[PDB]
DNA sequence: CCTCCCCTAC
């Protein structure tokens, strides 16, 4: 947890934007190449400026990273509006991470993450073209042993910041269900001693 | 939305006519009508008060406060907002300890005279209240200001509501140095050389030159009623400032 | 290099490379040193794998991280990748060599002064009424070149390009002696 | 005038690899700077 | 070889998705820029599974470099002086990235002055 | 011609307040029509039990944070969970907050800020 | 099944008042907004003001778990003014810990409050509502999360003209 | 608590 962190949160900000740039979730003119979003990016990854979805993904982000030690699988799930019903999934397996119990060169890291978000780019590309006009996104999460919700019984009386960060983090997510032709198709990873993810994504 | 604390001083919103959108800031006998004090503590009273009438958070309120309580505190502030002014009446003084601190300033500098009525320049910045002239600019204790500039009138407005503004203010091979002091650096001439083409194009107006003489000209004028000059003065001072240690840093750390 | 042209026998007598500043565009006014090291570690990156084969020549631009004022000191010994330790030790100054804003190289006896275009371009922000027998185009800009040759000064309009203390009784933007080749 | 592949066929089944020994480079020709040690740079400064 | 070769731009090409460049195959079999060229149109062909973008630029008159995009109009074929291809793209866009490469002995180009320790 | 309510339907009594008057009946209830928002804390943490007593008039000010809010009360008795939490292996969860509309960033872009 | 009454009361208390509040069956600035919490939920819960309509939505939900088992679907139908018609209509169906049946409310109340923000505005004075329970054109249908653990399985689902 | 001084409201 002494880099891992960074990188980590490096890579979630950049899977998340090109899937939300991709997909059209938003409008592409929202969006910018840049190598530098407050952190040094591996590629020209376009980040949308809209003050508020960068703070969105910002605390998503977060949350996820506080929740790491009992979350093995993190997805971003891309719903209809014109009913609930969910079209693509970008799955991001977290089988243990190879946590660091006791820390790499950067360059390395780098490098994996480039392969990993280009083959994440060229499963993209291919996907046929998204409409705008009210297409959106959502975040899901497979959990080992935690319960979410249950922290606002003691009437939680704040006393910084961090407590306050900690009871929105955990009221923050609601219980959700496992729930044709669903096609599944595996993508490239990091095989990086400290950082070990396994890619996928789900289509119809 | 209003307050009342007093006779005869009030604030709130004003809405004319039921059509009319923007309410209008409508005050009586607060301290933003007062000319009885410094231009820093009637914008802080009116954004303070605006704030709280528009989105009625105390949150953003403390947060203005801390902040700019902590830029007081570090020196980031324009220095020409911390002037007093009040009229003089040099004759009308029972006894010359009666007298306020204007009349002492008035009285330093003739020992030249000023009219009877004057709005004079007082207090400017940095043992008896009775007395530094915008002497300043050719010269802050940042907590004198602090307390008994905005404490009082802040407290008598927010009292009505229940909180204490004190409580608030009582909390208050290398390169990575070396780009830093670059960009710091480059931020100041820049800086300075955007006030220095203001102050020229200004001075235009009576030299109606360009060249060499105008720049030489302008950087004559001590106005003290435009904030260019105080912003171009603290440029100046700050570029004769400890940066030249900061240079000889770099240059050690280069070689 | 060499690698696309193919054509050895003229890329062979490209003896040196010159960059006349303006390196990296950034905004100073908001800017933090992470973006600026990464742009740097790019330009060191491109010089690394250019320097073995070609002799490299660097001057500070108008948006370069250098003063301000026109005449901008070499950059640094610093601001660089630790892949080019071994150029910046002293010793190795033929193959690569950070030099002032305005200079005057003897390349094989042809004396050439070199202006980042500060002074021109200061030149070019006033609107003078006058001169009606070019708009924006670049006979008007060769004239005023031309024009600063024959006056002799580099910086016409001193307080735009020119700072503080330039020097004592001895002002070097007064030319001293006209070179073979001009460039801006 | 003609598609991208003729175009790729005609100039690169042709190529000379000829030349290109790899171990005896081109020497690049020498140019030389007379102003790198002599005296008084006149624009720089303290 | 038009064996280690193929290999090499094949796994650069899909197990680690990256676009490769004749440069990089000049670095690696330590081979002048032709015979990299030659060997980048020959894996070019016997490609009846085409799975990557092309990105070819060719050289005009009066030193002129120029990047094809349009693929259906080249401006001014008869100035065309040398075509080739530059790298194979597995994504639309390009944006390859740059690292330090030690050129100890793959140079066609030496400056006349030696780095001295 | 409306939706039908099915094959075995009953209804309740009519509510004894209508859209127009609601309003007048709080009134009269002496409650005020419209209950304009209190000073508050947006930032439960700059709370601090500020608002203890001024000049011997006591005030109530809380806060919008979800912590400060009291749970919703049933029959005038509040509803909480008194045992411990029981957490179960293998489950999934899903994040709650709405992100910015597709129409709200476009209107953001076309403004030029 | 001795927990499912009182947080069920709840619920359904939480369903009436987000119905009443979010469509324009009462007017706004008559609600309680921002002062209590429904579930630990991080959104705003709106309750009535006015005492006499939380007691009379008290009195509704006692006699509809009074009468439980004969239920087999209580909904609540929103009649326009002057046409007397459905324009649309909100229908729920019908070993156990606190937990798990707090969370499946918690669930089904998260996407009530999704379902009902992404909803058209409605114009004032012209909508009233009437709750139905059930004892034994053109549809939009909408299918909502419902409480699956436990033995009372119910289903949420609304509908529109 | 006292006078002195500032200066805004009505
Ligand atoms: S007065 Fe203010 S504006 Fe006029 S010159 Fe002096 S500084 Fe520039």
């Amino acid at each position: 947890n002494r880099w891992v962190e960074k990188w980590l949160r490096v890579y979630l900000k950049c899977y998340i934007n090109l899937i939300l740039f991709y997909r059209n979730v938003y409008p592409p003119q929202s969006f910018d190449y840049t190598t530098y979003q407050s952190f040094n990016l591996p590629q020209f990854v376009p980040i949308n400026r809209h003050p508020a979805l960068i703070d969105y993904i910002e605390e998503l982000i977060l949350d996820v990273l506080s929740k790491l030690t009992h979350v093995y699988r993190f997805s971003i799930c891309i719903i209809n509006k014109k009913n609930d019903l969910c079209i693509e999934k970008y799955v991001l397996d977290f089988s243990e991470l190879q946590h660091v119990d006791k820390i790499i060169t950067e360059t390395e890291v780098f490098d994996e993450f480039r392969s990993s978000l280009n083959s994440l780019i060229m499963h993209l590309e291919k996907l046929p073209k998204v409409n705008d006009d009210t297409i959106t996104f959502e975040a899901v999460i497979n959990a080992i042993e935690l319960e979410l919700g249950h922290k606002l019984d003691r009437n939680r009386r704040v006393d910084s910041l961090e407590e306050k960060a900690e009871i929105e983090r955990d009221s923050n997510w609601v219980k959700c269900q496992e729930d044709p032709k669903i096609k599944l198709t595996s993508l490239v990873g990091s095989d990086v001693g400290p950082l070990i993810i396994h890619q996928f994504s789900e289509k119809l | 939305p209003s307050i009342l604390i007093s006779k005869k001083r009030y604030v709130g919103f004003s809405y004319e006519s039921p059509s009319q959108t923007l309410p209008i800031f409508d005050a009586k006998g607060i301290e933003t009508v007062r000319r009885d004090g410094i231009p820093a503590q009637q914008k802080i009273i009116e954004k303070c008060i605006r704030l709280l009438f528009q989105t009625k958070d105390l949150s953003k309120i403390k947060k203005y406060l801390q902040n700019e309580f902590f830029k007081i505190q570090i020196g980031k502030v324009s220095a020409q907002d911390f002037c007093f002014a009040k009229e003089v009446k040099l004759g009308a003084y029972k006894s010359e300890k009666t007298a306020p601190a204007g009349a002492v300033v008035v009285k330093r500098r003739i020992n030249a005279e000023p009219q009877y009525k004057e709005r004079i320049p007082y207090l400017v910045v940095k043992q008896l209240l009775r007395c530094v002239s915008p002497e300043f600019l050719e010269g802050l204790d940042s907590e004198y200001y602090i307390n008994k500039i905005l404490i009082p009138p802040l407290d008598r407005l927010f009292n009505l509501i229940g909180i204490n503004v004190g409580n608030w203010a009582q909390e208050i091979k290398r390169s990575t140095t070396t780009l830093s002091f670059l960009i710091k650096k480059l931020k100041r001439q820049k800086e300075y050389q955007t006030l220095k083409t203001v102050c020229r194009t200004c001075s235009y107006r009576y030299t109606s030159d360009a060249g060499i003489e105008n720049d030489h000209i302008a950087s004559k004028c001590n106005s003290y009623d435009c904030p260019v000059f105080y912003s171009r003065v603290k440029a100046e001072r700050y570029l004769r400032d400890n940066q030249s240690v900061q240079r000889e840093e770099a240059l050690i750390s280069l070689n | 290099m060499g690698r696309i042209n193919n054509k050895i026998d003229d890329i062979s007598l490209i003896g040196r490379l010159l960059i006349c500043g303006n390196s990296v565009d950034f905004d100073i006014k908001s800017v933090n040193k992470d973006e600026l090291m990464i742009s740097l570690t790019e330009f060191s990156k491109f010089l690394h794998n250019i320097l073995p084969s070609i002799s490299v020549d660097i001057m500070p631009g108008t948006n370069d991280p250098s003063d301000k004022s026109l005449p901008q000191q070499p950059f640094h010994k610093s601001l660089f990748d630790k892949s080019l330790e071994s150029y910046f030790n002293g010793s190795n100054k033929e193959i690569l060599n950070l030099v002032t804003n305005p200079y005057e190289f003897s390349y094989n006896g042809v004396d050439v002064l070199a202006v980042s275009g500060k002074n021109i371009n200061d030149i070019c922000k006033y609107v003078i009424p006058s001169n009606d027998n070019f708009k924006d185009d670049i006979e008007h800009r060769l004239d005023l070149m031309e024009c600063t040759m024959k006056w002799q000064n580099i910086a016409p309009t001193a307080p735009d390009t020119l700072w503080c203390y330039p020097y004592t009784d001895k002002d070097p933007f007064v030319l001293d002696k006209w070179p073979h080749v001009y460039i801006v | 005038d003609l598609h991208m592949d003729a175009l790729l066929t005609k100039f690169n089944e042709d190529r000379s690899l000829q030349d290109e020994n790899l171990s005896q480079p081109r020497t690049r020709v020498r140019i030389v700077d007379d102003n790198l040690y002599n005296k008084s740079n006149p624009f720089q400064l303290c | 070889m038009d064996q280690k070769a193929s290999y090499f731009i094949n796994e650069k090409l899909f197990t680690e998705v990256k676009p490769v460049l004749f440069t990089d195959l000049i670095h690696h079999l330590k081979i002048g820029p032709s015979m990299a060229k030659k060997l980048m149109f020959d894996y070019y062909k016997q490609t009846t599974n085409a799975k990557y973008n092309c990105v070819v630029i060719c050289c005009y008159k009066d030193q002129t470099i120029k990047i094809i995009h349009d693929l259906s109009n080249i401006p001014q074929q008869d100035s065309i002086i040398d075509c080739f291809i530059y790298a194979f793209n597995p994504m639309d866009s390009f944006i390859p990235y740059y690292d330090i490469i030690d050129q100890k002995d793959c140079l066609t180009i030496k400056n006349s002055y030696e780095l001295k320790v | 011609a409306g939706l039908r309510y099915g094959k075995r339907a009953f209804v309740y009594g009519e509510p004894p307040f209508g859209y127009q008057d609601i309003l007048n009946k709080l009134e009269d209830e002496g409650f005020p029509k419209i209950d304009y928002k209190d000073p508050f804390f947006s930032n439960p943490v700059d709370l601090e039990n500020k608002p203890y007593a001024y000049a011997g008039k006591r005030f109530e000010i809380s806060s919008t944070h979800v912590s400060t809010r009291i749970p919703v009360q049933f029959g005038g008795e509040t509803v909480s969970v008194y045992n411990k939490p029981t957490f179960d292996m293998f489950s999934s969860w899903k994040y709650a907050l709405k992100p910015p509309t597709y129409d709200a960033v476009q209107k953001w872009y076309n403004k030029v800020p």
